[PDB]
This record gives structure tokens, C-alpha cells and sequence, in this order.
């Protein structure tokens, strides 16, 4: 296998293949974000949809500036 | 058993730790921590809220005439039975996850912080024993206040002097 | 650590965070250091806020005069220029670092009788300083950004006698 | 804060309310019966 | 002493005065420190002097906007508010005494074959560049207090094809 600088640069970034934390761990973090984010989607679409109306929001064509 | 903070030492005029089983005991501080912590939760979320809808916040309509955090139950009655479900849902999950003598603990142990010096979590339970005792109190005054006055908090100090704004 | 000045009575050992648990004894040197500092500072403060409401100096400051300057408080700081504030500043700090001035022989006063008690009143002093600057400040910042945000006046509020 | 905001968390508190019951359901019935 | 870096070649050891004579070595550290530090502070300046005349950013440091507004020139001290001088002083401090951001991994790798003769040039080039300051304030300082000191305009003078 050739050696280049670029590799030995890059090498510490490719070093730990198979490394692992024992059982479970952030996994409620993540079931807690992934549920604030379809949340937040919901609202979104809902909003889009003119199913939610909010005051100060017109879903319309704007004049802009 | 942890009590008996030196501001006023040991309290119990009706002796009620003398004809009790440990157990009983141990109910007894369950119980108080329980209504402890649903109080402070309480004070909290009508203290928010009030705020919010006199700031003008949360538009206009917020809380109806007079707006107290009591009005949500004339405003919002099929929201409030839904709240009221969720509550009980998870608390019937604590009940049946839980045994007797440990219905005050969750097993978290690994998502807070809980002071490591053994010393310090006795003090870290004083406190929140203590804030809790001061929460219960403030809850039924809150209560007992509002369905006199049919005032908001706020307002009724801003009526009655002690505030200066 | 919990064998050190500053344990009064009601609270004894007051770390309820834990910040000195994993530090050795130059880190704590630091930290008593830094909050002997403070609290110095904030003890000249409040009589530094206090004091020129009653009388004023008979200086100029430059060419707008340091009696009758702009009200005594944060508003105070944009009427005088830039570069004597640094001078104050630079000046302040030579002393502080280097030692010029202050560490004086005959500073080292008695010291024959007690000396681990007035220590620690110094700092039960210096600790209530620090909380009163807060205050100070709260109320000067508040007043001075929105006037009547709080429905009360004469700045040093609490010593009506004065102004 | 319009009705159309409070019907909007009253679904969601509803939708979280009908899937505690379900996990309950499963959880007791799954205890029960161990093997 | 009278071996350390900084002799180059025209003139060799410059001790006229004799500075360095009952001293030991941590006091020669301190000196070295001080002029190293001083130097990079000339190196700076200086640029930070020439560049502005001609282009600079929109920043709005409070109400007082530096676009195009704050001179060039020693006069720029009271321009900018007080407050805003003692925070850009206090963080300019703070990396200088307690080494924040600044040293790094990847700060100064290179090094692997000239280091002696990378200083020295540093060196060099810090000391022309604190001769500058002096002149170019020397300059600014006789050319504010009242114009016409000197038969000349254009700050800078020696690069007519800047302003
Ligand atoms: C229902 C709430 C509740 C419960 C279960 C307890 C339970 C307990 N408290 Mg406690 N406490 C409470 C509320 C409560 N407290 C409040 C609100 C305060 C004031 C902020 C205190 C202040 C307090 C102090 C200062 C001390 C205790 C202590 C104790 C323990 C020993 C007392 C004992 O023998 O039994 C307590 C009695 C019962 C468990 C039976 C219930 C009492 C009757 C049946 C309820 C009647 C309430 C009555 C209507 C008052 C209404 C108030 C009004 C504002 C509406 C025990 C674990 C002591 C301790 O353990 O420290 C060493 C102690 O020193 N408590
Ligand atoms: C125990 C105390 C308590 C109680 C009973 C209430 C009760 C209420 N609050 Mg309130 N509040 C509280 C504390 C409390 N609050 C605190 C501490 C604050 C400060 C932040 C507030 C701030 C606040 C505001 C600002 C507002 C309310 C509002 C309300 C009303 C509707 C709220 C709602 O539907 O939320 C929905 C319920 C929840 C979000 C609870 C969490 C639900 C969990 C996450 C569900 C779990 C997921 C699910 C079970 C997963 C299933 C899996 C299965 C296996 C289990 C209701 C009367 C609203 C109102 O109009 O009334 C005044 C409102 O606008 N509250
Ligand atoms: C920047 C301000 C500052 C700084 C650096 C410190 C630093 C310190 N304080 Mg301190 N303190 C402060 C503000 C400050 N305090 C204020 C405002 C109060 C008043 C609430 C106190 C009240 C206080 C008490 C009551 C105690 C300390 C103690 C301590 C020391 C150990 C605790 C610790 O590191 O955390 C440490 C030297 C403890 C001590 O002496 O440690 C031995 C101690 O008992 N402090
Ligand atoms: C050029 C002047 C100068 C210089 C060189 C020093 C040098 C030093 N001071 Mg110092 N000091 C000065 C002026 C100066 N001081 C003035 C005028 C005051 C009073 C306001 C203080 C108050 C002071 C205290 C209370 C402490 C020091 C400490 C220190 C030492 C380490 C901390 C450090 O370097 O700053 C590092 C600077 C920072 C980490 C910045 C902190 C962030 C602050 C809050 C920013 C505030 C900005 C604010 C908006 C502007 C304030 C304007 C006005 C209120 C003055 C060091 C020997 C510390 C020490 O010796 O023990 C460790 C210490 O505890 N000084
Ligand atoms: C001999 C030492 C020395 C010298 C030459 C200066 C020189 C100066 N000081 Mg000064 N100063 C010094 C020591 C010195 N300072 C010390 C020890 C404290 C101050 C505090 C101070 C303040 C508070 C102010 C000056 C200002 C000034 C400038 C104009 C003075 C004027 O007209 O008013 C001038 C550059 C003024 C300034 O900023 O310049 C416009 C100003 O307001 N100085
Ligand atoms: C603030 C400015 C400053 C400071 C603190 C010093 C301080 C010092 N210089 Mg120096 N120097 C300066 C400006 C300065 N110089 C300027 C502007 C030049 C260019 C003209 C030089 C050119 C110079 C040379 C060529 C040498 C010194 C050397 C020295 C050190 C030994 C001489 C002595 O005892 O005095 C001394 C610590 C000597 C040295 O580094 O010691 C070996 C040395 O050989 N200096
Ligand atoms: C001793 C160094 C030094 C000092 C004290 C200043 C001080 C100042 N510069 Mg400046 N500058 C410097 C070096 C310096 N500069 C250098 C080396 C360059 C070239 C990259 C510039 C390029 C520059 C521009 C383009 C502008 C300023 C501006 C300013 C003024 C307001 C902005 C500010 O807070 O600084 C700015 C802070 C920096 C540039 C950080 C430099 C620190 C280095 C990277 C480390 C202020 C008087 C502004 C002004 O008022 O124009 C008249 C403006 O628009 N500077
Ligand atoms: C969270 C940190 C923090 C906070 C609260 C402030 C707050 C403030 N800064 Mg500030 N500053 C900071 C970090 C911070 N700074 C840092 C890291 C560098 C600066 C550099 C800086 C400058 C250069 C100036 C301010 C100024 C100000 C004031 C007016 C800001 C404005 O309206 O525009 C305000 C008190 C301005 C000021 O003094 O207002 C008169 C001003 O000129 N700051
Ligand atoms: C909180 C601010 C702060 C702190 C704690 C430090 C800390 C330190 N600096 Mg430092 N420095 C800072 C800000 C700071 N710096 C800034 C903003 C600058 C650039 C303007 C410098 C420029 C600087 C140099 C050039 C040198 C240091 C040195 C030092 C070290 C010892 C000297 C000392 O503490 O002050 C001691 C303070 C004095 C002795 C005061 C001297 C009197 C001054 C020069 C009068 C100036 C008056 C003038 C009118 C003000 C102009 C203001 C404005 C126009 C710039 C120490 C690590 C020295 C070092 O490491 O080697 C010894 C060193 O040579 N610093
Ligand atoms: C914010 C607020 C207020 C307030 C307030 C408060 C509490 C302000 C704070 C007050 C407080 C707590 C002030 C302590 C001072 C300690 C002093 C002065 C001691 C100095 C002693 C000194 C300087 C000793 C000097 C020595 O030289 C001696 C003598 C011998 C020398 O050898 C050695 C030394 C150098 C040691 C109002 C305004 C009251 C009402 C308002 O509503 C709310």
C-alpha cells in the first residue's frame, strides 16, 4: 500500500472502525429529537396548508419590498 | 428522620410519629414528597402563564375576562380532561413499575446530577423537601386567594399597593 | 478540601456545585485570590456610588468639569473621554500587577491578636458588598434604559435622606 | 394564540393519550404472561 | 551575557549603557519578553495604521458607525465610546495573560530546519518596525494638535499613491 503525505495527514481521521459504547445510551436523545422534529414538521405543513392560522401570517402572494 | 431544619427544629404537635410503623413512616415521607413536587410543578405553571396573558403576549382572548390561570377549565374543558388522561396514563405506568417503599425514586441515576459526597445529597434532599413544603403552602393560597378576589395575582398587588408598577 | 477560611456558621461548607472537587491547591489559591478581589472592589463600589450624591470634587477633568458631571451613575462613563478612562485603567493595573504604591511596610498594620476572625469578617463584608453592587447596578441599568420601567426614584433608593 | 393553536396541542395531547394507553396495554399484558 | 540572539551583523552587541550587568538570567527572560511583545505590537500597528485610509468594513460599534466616520488617525480614541474601548481591552487581556485561543496544535508546526535564523529576522523586522510607530506617531500626535507644524498633508507621507 503507497504512502503519501496527504495520507499520513488524513490517517487519525480513519482509525477506529468497529469502535462502540456498551448497550443502549444516547438513544433517548435521539427518540426525544426525532419527536420535537415531527413535531416541528407538522406545524410547518399545517400552516402551509392553511389548517393552522396564526395572527401576522398571510399565505399569500407578498407585495415584498 | 431528615427534618427538623434549625429554623424551627422538630414539628409535630399532634405526635403523629409516635402510633406509626416504619412503613407508616415511610408512607408518610412518600406522600409529602409527592404533594412537594406536584405543588412547586403547580406554583410554577400558574405563575407563567399569568404573566404571559398580562404581558398582552399570547394575543388577545387569552385567558377571557379577568384572566386567571383558572379560566382554562370554563375556555378548554375537553383539553383539560386530555391533560388530566395523559397525567393519569403515566402515572399508572410509575404505579405498576413501581414497588412500595421506593415509589418516590425513579431509576435515572444516570441522566441528572446527583452530587457525589453523601453529606451533600442529605442537604440536596433537606432542599428539596423544604421547597416543596414552601410550594405546598403557596399553591392553596394562590387557590384560596383567586376564588376570593376573582383578580389575578399581579393585579390584585398593583391594586393593593405593596408594588410600586 | 473543606478545611479552610471562609466557613461562618449558618451555611459551614458552601459548595453545593462542586466546583472544588477535582482540583489540587494552586487552583484554589486562584479562586480565593480572585474572590478576595472582587469583593474589594465591590467595597470600594458601593461607597463609590453612595458618596457623590452629597458633595463633588473641585477638579475639571479635561474641559467638562468632574464636579456636576453627568449623573453620577452609568451615565457617567460616556462624559468623560475615552483615553483617560484608559490612562485610570493602565495606571490602575500597574499598581495592581507590578505592586507600585500600596503594598507599603507600614500598610502590614498589628497583626498581634487576632487574625484568622477579621479575615473572614473582611470577606462576610466584601460577599454582602458584592451583592449589594449587583442591585446597584440592576436598578442603575434599569432606571437609566427605560425611565420609570420601576415606579421609584432618587437613584440610591432605601436612604431617602439624601436624594 | 387563536382556537385553531389550542385544537392543534389538544390533538397532540390526545395522540400522545391514545399511544400511552396502547404501550400500557402491551407493557401490563407482556409482564403478566412472562413466558 | 553578551551571547543570545539578536546580534545580526552591522553593529554586533548594543549595550551601550551597560543595562545588563548585575543581572541574572530570569530578569534577561523578562527583557526578552518585553521587547519580543513590543515589537509584535509595532509589527501590528503599523498596518493597522496604513490600511484603513483607503478601505475598511461597515462595522457599527453602538450608534457611532465606522463606516467612513471614525479618522484614521490618534483621534480615533474618543470616536469610539468608552465602554466599548475598556471590553475590547479587557479581551485583548485576557488572550494576553491567560493564553486564550492564541497557542495552538496547529499554531507553529514548520520549524524543522531554520530556527535560528527565523527569530532573528523577527527580530529585525520588529525593531524597524517600532522605529515606524515613533515617527508615524510622532507624526499623527504634531499633525493634530495644530495643523501646519510641518510643510506637508497625507498622513503617511512617502507613498503618494495611496491618498
Ligand atoms: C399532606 C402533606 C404532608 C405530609 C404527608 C407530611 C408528612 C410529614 N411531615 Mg410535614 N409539612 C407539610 C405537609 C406534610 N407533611 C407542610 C405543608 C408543612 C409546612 C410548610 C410541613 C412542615 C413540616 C415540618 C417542619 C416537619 C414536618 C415533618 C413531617 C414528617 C413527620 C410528621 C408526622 O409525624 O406526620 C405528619 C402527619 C401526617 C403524615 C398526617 C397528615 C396530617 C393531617 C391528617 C392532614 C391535615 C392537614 C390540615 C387540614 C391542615 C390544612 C392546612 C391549611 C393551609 C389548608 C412526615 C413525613 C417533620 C419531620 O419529619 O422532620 C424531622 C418536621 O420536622 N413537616
Ligand atoms: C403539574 C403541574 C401542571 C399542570 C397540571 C398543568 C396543566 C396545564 N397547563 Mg401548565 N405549566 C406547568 C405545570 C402544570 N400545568 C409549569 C411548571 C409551567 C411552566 C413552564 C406551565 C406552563 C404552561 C403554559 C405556558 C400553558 C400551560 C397550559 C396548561 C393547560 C394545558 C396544558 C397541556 O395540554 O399540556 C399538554 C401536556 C403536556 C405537554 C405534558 C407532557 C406530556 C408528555 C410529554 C407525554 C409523554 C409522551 C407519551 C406518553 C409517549 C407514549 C409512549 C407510551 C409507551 C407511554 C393545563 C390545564 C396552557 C393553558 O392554556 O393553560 C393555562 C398554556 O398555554 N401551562
Ligand atoms: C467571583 C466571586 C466568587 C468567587 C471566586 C468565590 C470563590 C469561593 N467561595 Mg464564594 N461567595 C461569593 C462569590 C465568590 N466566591 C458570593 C457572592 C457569596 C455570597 C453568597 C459567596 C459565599 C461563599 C460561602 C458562604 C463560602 C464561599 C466559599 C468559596 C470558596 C470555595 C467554593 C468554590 O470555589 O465554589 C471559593 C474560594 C466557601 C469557602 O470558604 O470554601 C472553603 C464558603 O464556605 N463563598
Ligand atoms: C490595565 C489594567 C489592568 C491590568 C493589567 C490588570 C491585571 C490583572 N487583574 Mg485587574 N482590574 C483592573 C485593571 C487591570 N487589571 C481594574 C480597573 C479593575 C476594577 C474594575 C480590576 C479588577 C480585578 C479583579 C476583581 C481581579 C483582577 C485580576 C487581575 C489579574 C488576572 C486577571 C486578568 O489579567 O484579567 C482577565 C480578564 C478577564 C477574564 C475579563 C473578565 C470579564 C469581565 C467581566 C469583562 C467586563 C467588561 C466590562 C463591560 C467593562 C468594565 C468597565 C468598568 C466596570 C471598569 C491581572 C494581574 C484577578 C486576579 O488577580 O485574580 C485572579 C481578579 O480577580 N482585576
Ligand atoms: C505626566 C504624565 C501625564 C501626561 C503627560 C498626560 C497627558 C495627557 N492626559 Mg493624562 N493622566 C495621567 C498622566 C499624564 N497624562 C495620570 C497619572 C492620570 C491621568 C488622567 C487623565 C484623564 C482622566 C484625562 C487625561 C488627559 C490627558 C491628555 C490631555 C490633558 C488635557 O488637556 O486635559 C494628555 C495627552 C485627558 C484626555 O483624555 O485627553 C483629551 C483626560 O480626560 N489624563
Ligand atoms: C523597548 C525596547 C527595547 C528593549 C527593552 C531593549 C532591551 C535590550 N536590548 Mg535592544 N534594541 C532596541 C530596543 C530595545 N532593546 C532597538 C530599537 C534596537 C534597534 C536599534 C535594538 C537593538 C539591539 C541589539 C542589536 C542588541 C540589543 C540587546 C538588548 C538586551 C541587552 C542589552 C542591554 O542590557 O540593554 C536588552 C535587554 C542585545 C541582546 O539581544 O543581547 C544579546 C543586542 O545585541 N538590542
Ligand atoms: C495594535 C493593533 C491595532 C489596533 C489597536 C487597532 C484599532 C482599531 N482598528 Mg485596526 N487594524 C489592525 C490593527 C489594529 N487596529 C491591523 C493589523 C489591520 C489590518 C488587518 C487593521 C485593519 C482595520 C480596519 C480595516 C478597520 C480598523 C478599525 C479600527 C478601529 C475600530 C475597530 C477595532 O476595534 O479594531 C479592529 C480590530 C482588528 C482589526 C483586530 C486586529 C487584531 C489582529 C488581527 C491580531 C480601532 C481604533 C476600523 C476603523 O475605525 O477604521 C478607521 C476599520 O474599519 N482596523
Ligand atoms: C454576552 C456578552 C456581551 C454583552 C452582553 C455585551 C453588551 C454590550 N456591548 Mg459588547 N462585546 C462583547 C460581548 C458582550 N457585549 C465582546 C465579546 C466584544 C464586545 C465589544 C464591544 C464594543 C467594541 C462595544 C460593545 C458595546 C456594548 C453595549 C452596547 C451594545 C449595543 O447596543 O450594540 C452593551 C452593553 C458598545 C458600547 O460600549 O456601548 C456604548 C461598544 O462600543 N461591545
Ligand atoms: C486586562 C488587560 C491586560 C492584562 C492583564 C495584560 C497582561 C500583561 N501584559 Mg499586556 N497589553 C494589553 C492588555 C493586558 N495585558 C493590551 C490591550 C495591550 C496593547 C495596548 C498590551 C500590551 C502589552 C505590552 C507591550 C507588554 C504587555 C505586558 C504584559 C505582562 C506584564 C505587564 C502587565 O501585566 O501590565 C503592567 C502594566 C504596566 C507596567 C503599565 C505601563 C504604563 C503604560 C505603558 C502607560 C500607557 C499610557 C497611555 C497614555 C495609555 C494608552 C491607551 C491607549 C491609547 C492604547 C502581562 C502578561 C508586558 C510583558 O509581557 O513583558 C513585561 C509588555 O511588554 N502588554
Ligand atoms: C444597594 C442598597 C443599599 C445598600 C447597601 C449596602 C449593604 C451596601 C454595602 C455596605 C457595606 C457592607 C459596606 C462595608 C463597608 C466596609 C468598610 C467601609 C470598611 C472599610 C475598612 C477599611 C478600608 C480598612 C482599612 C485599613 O486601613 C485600616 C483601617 C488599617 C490598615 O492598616 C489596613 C486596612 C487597609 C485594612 C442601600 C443604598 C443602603 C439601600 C438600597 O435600598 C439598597
Amino acid at each position: 500500500a503507497l504512502r503519501t503525505r496527504l495520507g499520513e495527514i488524513l490517517r487519525p481521521l480513519n482509525a477506529e472502525y468497529g469502535k462502540v459504547v456498551p448497550g443502549w445510551g444516547t438513544t433517548p436523545i435521539m427518540g426525544l429529537t426525532m419527536v420535537l422534529f415531527l413535531v416541528f414538521l407538522l406545524i410547518i405543513l399545517q400552516i402551509y396548508n392553511s389548517s393552522l392560522i396564526i395572527e401576522n401570517v398571510d399565505v399569500d402572494w407578498a407585495n415584498a419590498i | 428522620l431528615v427534618g427538623a431544619l434549625p429554623p424551627v427544629g422538630f414539628f409535630d404537635p399532634a405526635g403523629f410519629a409516635a402510633k406509626a410503623s416504619p412503613e407508616e413512616l415511610a408512607r408518610y415521607r412518600e406522600v409529602e414528597i409527592m404533594h412537594g413536587r406536584f405543588a412547586q410543578m403547580a406554583v410554577l405553571g400558574f405563575i407563567i402563564p399569568e404573566k404571559c396573558a398580562y404581558d398582552g403576549a399570547f394575543g388577545d382572548d387569552f385567558l377571557a375576562p379577568t384572566g386567571r390561570a383558572l379560566e382554562a377549565i370554563n375556555t378548554d374543558p375537553v383539553w383539560l380532561a386530555l391533560t388530566l388522561g395523559v397525567i393519569s396514563a403515566l402515572e399508572t405506568l410509575r404505579l405498576l413499575q413501581t414497588e412500595p417503599g421506593t415509589r418516590t425514586d425513579a431509576k435515572i441515576e444516570g441522566l441528572g446530577w446527583r452530587p457525589k459526597s453523601e453529606a451533600e445529597f442529605v442537604n440536596y434532599q433537606v432542599r428539596e423537601l423544604q421547597q416543596g413544603r414552601l410550594a405546598m403552602l403557596a399553591f392553596a393560597g394562590e387557590i384560596a386567594q383567586e376564588l376570593v378576589n376573582e383578580k389575578p395575582l399581579l393585579v390584585n398587588l398593583q391594586d393593593s399597593g405593596f408594588v410600586s408598577w | 478540601f473543606e478545611n479552610e477560611p471562609g466557613v461562618i456558621a449558618p451555611t459551614g461548607f458552601f459548595d453545593p456545585l462542586g466546583f472544588t472537587d477535582d482540583i489540587d491547591q494552586e487552583k484554589f489559591d486562584q479562586y480565593r485570590t480572585a474572590e478576595l478581589k472582587h469583593g474589594r472592589v465591590a467595597q470600594l463600589a458601593v461607597i463609590g456610588y453612595i458618596v457623590p450624591e452629597i458633595f463633588r470634587w473641585g477638579f475639571d477633568i479635561a474641559p467638562g468639569v468632574a464636579c456636576a458631571d453627568v449623573p453620577n451613575g452609568v451615565a457617567a462613563i460616556d462624559a468623560i473621554p475615552a483615553l483617560g478612562w484608559a490612562q485610570i485603567i493602565f495606571a490602575i493595573g500597574a499598581v495592581d500587577v507590578r505592586g507600585w504604591f500600596g503594598n507599603f511596610d507600614i500598610g502590614k498594620p498589628d497583626l498581634k491578636g487576632k487574625d484568622e476572625e477579621r479575615a473572614l469578617q473582611e470577606l462576610q463584608h466584601g460577599r454582602l458588598a458584592m451583592l449589594a453592587i449587583l442591585e446597584l447596578l440592576r436598578h442603575d441599568s434599569q432606571n437609566l434604559v427605560k425611565p420609570g420601567f420601576d415606579g421609584l426614584d432618587n437613584l440610591i433608593t432605601g436612604l431617602p435622606f439624601l436624594y | 394564540m387563536t382556537t385553531s393553536l389550542a385544537n392543534f396541542i389538544a390533538s397532540l395531547t390526545a395522540g400522545a393519550l391514545v399511544l400511552s394507553a396502547i404501550g400500557i396495554a402491551l407493557i401490563i399484558i407482556s409482564k403478566n404472561d412472562r413466558v
